[PDB]
């Protein structure tokens, strides 16, 4: 306690840290909270969509050949993958931060903890070609053959308040027109957008409103629109939540353990891990759920 | 940066590390390798590339209470707390200068200035296995190997 | 002076697919900043017969 | 974020007179210093506008 040779400084060993960044986890936040929660081992799940069919005829008397058909069947597969990671400190140190009160492992569980979440979006908006058990893969939302490509024309950043919601529409109507799904859509942005879209408008020439209130003013189709970090420039994504769309199955919740102590001298170390899986709703023809712009 | 490197001994979780404590004479870099010498001290191995028979000897970072980190230099004259490394465990080393490693595999050789390259394994001894498909140019940067 | 420490993140994590390969461990470094406290002096003054 | 610590609060005091004619003096002083935060990494937190 304070040496006399240096005893003019002050210090306070409570630490701050690292604040995350702005919109980081928003719809993995949504798709978490709705998910089914299956068995572990379950590698890969599957589901059916059924189709339509049907001739008709037609005269003025009726006495005509009737036809006939039926409707056939297809399957759908997701999977499951299992995520992991530790972290630990020697014998010497542990005891030696112990003394001073210094709590130097509970600053990992709550560290640790966010990295794990945090390389599930690399998975959730980049994918993977390696975890593949028949032909369930996922590729990312960017990527997959599950979701809808939709080239942008007109820049989101430096466009005006009348060409946004010219271009809004011509991305919903890939989802109400050309692939026939309804319900309630939710829309994700970019971070640069977000603040693009505070700017003054151009077109109401009475006070001062801004164009995130033009596009929830003009589309209420959009029931939730947030922003999400995993984009980044000129791309948005507008699709469906819930189990008829986007959505999430949990393996196994997300669980620690610490692993035991043998002798005098182990080091301490501790286990997190977790296991879960995405896919996108498709119907048998090839309508698909999700639009992924540019 | 999603692969935080704050740690020269990443090799599993239920694997302990093998500790081979000494005296130091330089002031070297943790994740280099070295080579006990008479007396009771460390150093850098300053041997030849093409030379068998030498023992996976790195350097541990040093303990958080006494000012270590994994590119805090070790201070000379003193106790450095090294690593034995068994086969089959992985470590962060530390390359050298001007090569890039393109595949999850490649032999990793020494060199002769207490750093590691990839080398033709066929005249020098093969000490790890890279794990991790990065670019380096910078001598001194930290790259993941499996010590089979 | 009046130091305080920030501290950093840390953290490596594997996809598995099996669930059994060998996952890895990590810890949280620590570093510090520091301020500094000067003092700031005035004075003023008149003479007698004044 | 952008912070400050007072070392001491601002006092004043009169040197007092020996003699009949010891010139009237007063002294005020003061004590404190700035420091803006900063994370591990570099993430600052103030900008200064050109």
């Amino acid at each position: 306690m304070q040496r006399v040779d240096e005893m003019y400084r002050l210090v306070d060993s409570t630490g701050t840290g690292e604040d995350r960044d702005w919109g980081n986890q928003t719809l993995l936040g949504r798709l978490l909270s709705q998910a089914q929660t299956v068995s572990i081992g379950k590698k890969v799940i599957e589901s059916r969509r059924y189709s339509e069919a049907g001739r008709i005829n037609r005269s003025m008397s009726g006495q005509t050949d009737i036809d006939m058909d039926k409707t056939k069947s297809s399957y759908q597969k997701m999977v499951i993958p299992v995520f992991d990671g530790a972290y630990g400190r020697d014998f010497r140190d542990y005891e030696a931060m112990r003394s001073e009160m210094l709590p130097a492992l509970a600053e990992d569980s709550e560290e640790i903890e966010f990295t794990l979440l945090d390389d599930v979006n690399d998975y959730l908006w980049n994918g993977d070609a390696k975890l593949k058990v028949d032909t369930a893969v996922w590729g990312g939302l960017k990527a997959d053959a599950s979701v809808a490509a939709y080239s942008l024309g007109a820049d989101l950043t430096t466009a005006t308040e009348a060409q946004v919601v010219a271009e809004l529409l011509a991305l919903l109507d890939v989802l109400r027109i050309t692939n026939k799904k309804s319900g309630p859509f939710e829309l994700y942005i970019s971070p640069q957008i977000m603040s693009n879209w505070q700017k003054l408008a151009g077109a109401n020439t009475n006070g001062f409103m801004n164009i995130m209130a033009a596009v929830r003013a003009l589309i209420p189709e959009f029931s939730v629109v947030e922003a999400d970090s995993a984009l980044q420039g000129n791309q948005v994504l507008c699709s469906v939540v819930g189990t008829r769309g986007l959505h999430a199955k949990i393996g196994m919740m997300m669980s620690s353990y610490q692993v035991p102590r043998v002798m005098h001298n182990d080091p301490y170390q501790f286990v997190k891990w977790f296991a879960a899986g995405f896919q996108s709703n498709n119907s048998f023809s090839g309508l698909k759920s999700t639009v992924y712009g540019s | 940066m999603a692969n935080s490197k704050n740690s020269i001994f990443v090799g599993g979780a239920g694997r302990v590390k093998q500790t081979i404590e000494g005296l130091a004479q330089s002031a070297f870099k943790p994740g280099q390798l070295l080579a006990r010498a008479a007396g009771d001290a460390i150093d850098v191995t300053a041997k030849a590339s093409t030379t068998y028979g030498n023992e996976f000897l790195i350097c541990d970072d040093q303990p958080q209470t006494l000012g270590g980190g994994t590119d805090v230099a070790v201070t000379a004259g003193d106790t450095v707390q090294a690593i034995s490394v068994l086969p089959g465990q992985y470590v962060l080393l530390s390359f050298a200068a001007t090569q890039n490693v393109t595949t999850k595999g490649a032999a990793v050789a020494s060199n002769g200035d207490g750093n590691f390259k990839l080398g033709n394994p066929a005249t020098e001894q093969t000490f790890a296995v890279t794990e991790e498909i990065i670019n380096v140019t910078t001598a001194g940067t930290l790259v993941l190997c499996r010590a089979i």
